[PDB]
């Protein structure tokens, strides 16, 4: 769909999840915006 | 009715022959299987 | 109960003469309605009059 959804200057409305904190199961929906770990280290909110 | 005919209801195929049985089929129950778990009867959709 | 996200809901209605707790009896429940709403159930409450 590079004629219809694609714009000029890059079409970045479409999101995705780069990891999680474990995988998931299949069949299922998930529309949560929490900051997701990779390993232990806790965050505890604040990026890095 | 009375004739050896393929039958086709909803993807419910198969071949035997078509007849009313004292088979007692409640509200929400569509078709019935038999000890084979086999369809041996069937509910028409068109008209109850 | 909620399987594969198809919302299941069976009901049976019967009188009763009872001065207790549940009866001990058995009776088939049929299904009444599949709500295929697609979430995850975690809590429920009841109306009362």
């Amino acid at each position: 769909s590079n004629n219809l959804d694609s714009k000029v200057g890059g079409n970045y409305n479409y999101l995705y999840r780069l990891f999680r904190k474990s995988n998931l199961k299949p069949f299922e929906r998930d529309i949560s915006t929490e900051i997701y770990q990779a390993g232990s280290t806790p965050c505890n909110g604040v990026e890095g | 009715k009375n004739k050896c005919v393929n039958f086709n209801f909803n993807g419910l195929t198969g071949t035997g022959v078509l007849t009313e049985s004292n088979k007692k089929f409640l509200p929400f129950q569509q078709f019935g299987r038999d000890i084979a778990d086999t369809t041996d009867a069937v509910r028409d959709p068109q008209t109850l | 109960k909620n399987i594969d996200g198809y919302f299941k809901i069976y009901s049976k209605h019967t009188p009763i003469n009872l001065v207790r707790d549940l009866p001990q009896g058995f009776s088939a429940l049929e299904p009444l309605v599949d709500l295929p709403i697609g979430i995850n159930i975690t809590r429920f409450q009841t109306l009362l009059a």
